[PDB]
């Protein structure tokens, strides 16, 4: 058959963004450790120099 | 009426720099998100190239991976197809198509596309 008559594959992805726990996340990609040198520092729980 | 008709068709040898030219009046092409097509003969319809409005993204299908590039004219609102190293099994008559408001994403169906243009027959030889 045609591209009109062959089978589609089909998921489309819906977003419940609601405040709420939201588990789901996309990955963080982290620097290299440095030592003795001012550096700025960013943590997940806080930033800082 | 969209008057969308494309151009720049003749028979050159394989590597040849040769280009295309979307034209469109009437509706908006500084915003859609747009496709280029072909009628293989003896083939059915198959896709060419797609872009979005400010050209943040491409996508083509699977025997362009080197041969393929598309741009953006924006004086006339055109859309280049800088194509080279030029197979003989290219032979068809290129056309560029419309689509519906498109924040971000590409897409490829012959079908998918709402408007179809005039064409221009693209050639090959050895």
């Amino acid at each position: 058959n045609g591209v009109g008559y062959q089978p589609y594959r089909v998921v489309v992805l819906s977003f419940e963004l609601l405040h709420a726990p939201a588990t789901v996340c996309g990955p963080k990609k982290s620097t290299n450790l440095v030592k003795n040198k001012c550096v700025n520092f960013n943590f997940n729980g806080l930033t800082g120099t | 009426q969209v008057q969308l008709v494309e151009s720049g068709g003749g028979l050159v040898q394989a590597g040849g720099s040769l280009r295309l030219s979307c034209a469109a009046s009437g509706r908006t092409f500084s915003s859609y998100s747009m496709g280029w097509f072909r009628q293989a003969q003896g083939k059915e319809r198959e896709f060419v190239a797609t872009i979005n409005g400010n050209g943040r993204d491409t996508y083509y299908t699977n025997s362009v991976k080197g041969r393929f590039t598309i741009s953006r004219d924006d004086a006339t609102n055109t859309v280049y197809l800088q194509m080279n190293s030029l197979k003989p099994e290219d032979t068809a008559i290129y056309y560029c198509a419309a689509d519906k408001d498109v924040y971000y994403g590409y897409t490829s169906f012959p079908n998918e596309y709402e408007y179809w243009g005039q064409g221009t027959q693209v050639t090959v030889s050895s």
